[PDB]
């Protein structure tokens, strides 16, 4: 693909439906630990061992201390300069009739926090919870989010398994229903939600530009959602520190921090 | 035929 920003700037000059689709990449420039690899680890695991229906269900005690773990160390994290610079162009472009659209594939928040507004969190939230006995989805900021995980969730490995008993662990607050608490988050082996899904389809079947910022492009669908703009001939911009399985399917490729690159690139 | 979320 392409390395010539000057080429990218032309479409981004007249484009009138950006998508900016993100992955971890642009987190972890932010210091948010993304369990990915290959040295992406939470005690001896990453996420595709712990993020799944099974891993949950044999064992909600480690799942709840590896979600613990990942709210609380959002405290100190702050989005960074490729949010900000998404956070703005769509401030600005908005003023001028013109749309953006971000697709994240984290769940961090940090896009909301940078002040993104069309935001679509495609694998949920770190901050939400779904009650696996009646489906309802709260917010859930709190820290910690229940007591007995307060002093839990450490990433060493060596650290001990809680085991907070099911009924210590986060439970459902609505009037009668005492239900345990999940993350309200994708795991591996599940299904998008497909209202979700259905407005990605708009998005990207309507965009006359798009970015694919920090994704390392091996997480589906997610990973085949940018190749689908580039198949209807529609310029997409990959934005790495590394190249892809998806690279040689784009217009143009960018190294370096998004915090780096996309200021300059959305100017 | 869209296939749950996956590691490839
Ligand atoms: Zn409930």
């Amino acid at each position: 693909p392409s390395s010539s920003m000057a080429d990218f700037r032309k479409f981004f000059a007249k484009a009138k439906h950006i998508v900016i689709i993100s992955g971890a990449g642009v987190s972890a420039e932010s210091g948010v630990p993304t369990f990915r690899g290959a040295g992406g680890y939470w005690r001896k695991w990453q996420a595709q061992d712990l993020a799944t229906p099974l891993a949950f269900a044999h064992n909600p005690s480690r799942v709840w201390e590896f979600y613990h773990y990942r709210r609380e160390v959002m405290g100190s994290k702050e989005p960074n300069a490729g949010h900000r610079a998404i956070a703005e162009c769509e401030t600005r472009l908005g003023k001028q009739g013109r749309r953006v659209v971000v697709i994240t594939q984290n769940i961090d928040e940090l896009h909301r926090k940078a002040g993104t507004k069309n935001l679509l969190e495609i694998h949920g939230s770190l901050f939400k919870t779904r009650c696996t006995s009646c489906g309802v989805v709260a917010e859930n900021y709190k820290s910690p989010i229940c007591p007995a995980l307060s002093g839990k969730g450490a990433p060493e490995p060596g650290t001990q398994d809680a085991s907070i008993p099911v009924e210590k662990l986060p439970r459902c607050e609505e009037a009668g229903c005492g239900g345990l608490l999940r993350p309200h988050v994708v795991w591996f082996g599940e299904n998008l939600d497909p209202a979700i899904l259905e407005e990605v389809d708009r998005e990207l079947a309507h965009c006359d530009l798009c970015l694919v910022v920090g994704t390392s492009s091996v997480v589906y669908p997610a990973a085949m959602f940018a190749p689908q703009v580039a198949a209807r001939g529609v310029p997409v911009a990959e934005f790495n520190t590394e190249t892809t399985p998806a690279t040689n399917r784009f217009r143009f490729h960018f190294q370096g921090p998004c915090g780096t690159t996309l200021p300059e690139a959305l100017a | 035929t869209i296939m749950p979320k996956d590691i490839q």
